[PDB]
């Protein structure tokens, strides 16, 4: 199955038990920049999607060439939570590997629901 | 979703 390709619960992993050294498979389901650039990802572990996710910096090429981008698949190599002054809590993208296009995907895959931030 | 204007603050360094 296509969701079977993605880290089903991996945002439950990190969100719940503090797992750092996993490396999930996710879907980039939407890049948002905010305001030098930064970008937020709402990213889905085919269970779960997640708002809080952001391109550490020396990413930024990813989406500026568009090879990262709605729909594409990725796995994440190294990766930070962080906590803000208001208790929200931040999951900062260090290393990543695209491992599929957003064109070779084509569509959301599966049908997740918000976890719980 | 998007992050209030103190986050945003934060969220530089």
């Amino acid at each position: 199955s296509m969701v079977g390709q993605l880290s089903e619960g991996a945002i439950a992993a990190i969100m719940q038990k503090g797992d750092t050294n996993i490396k999930p498979i996710l879907q980039v389901i939407n890049i948002r920049p905010i305001t030098p650039p930064r970008y937020r990802l709402l990213m889905s572990d085919g269970l779960n999607t997640l708002s809080s996710f952001m391109l550490a910096t020396q990413l930024n090429p990813l989406v500026e060439e568009e090879q990262l981008s709605s729909n594409c698949v990725c796995q994440i190599h190294r990766f930070i939570v962080n906590t803000l002054k208001d208790g929200r809590r931040v999951v900062i993208l260090m290393e990543l590997e695209v491992l599929k296009s957003a064109e070779a995907v084509g569509v959301k895959i599966g049908n997740p629901v918000p976890y719980n931030e | 979703g998007d992050f209030t204007a103190d986050d945003l603050e934060e969220l530089d360094t």
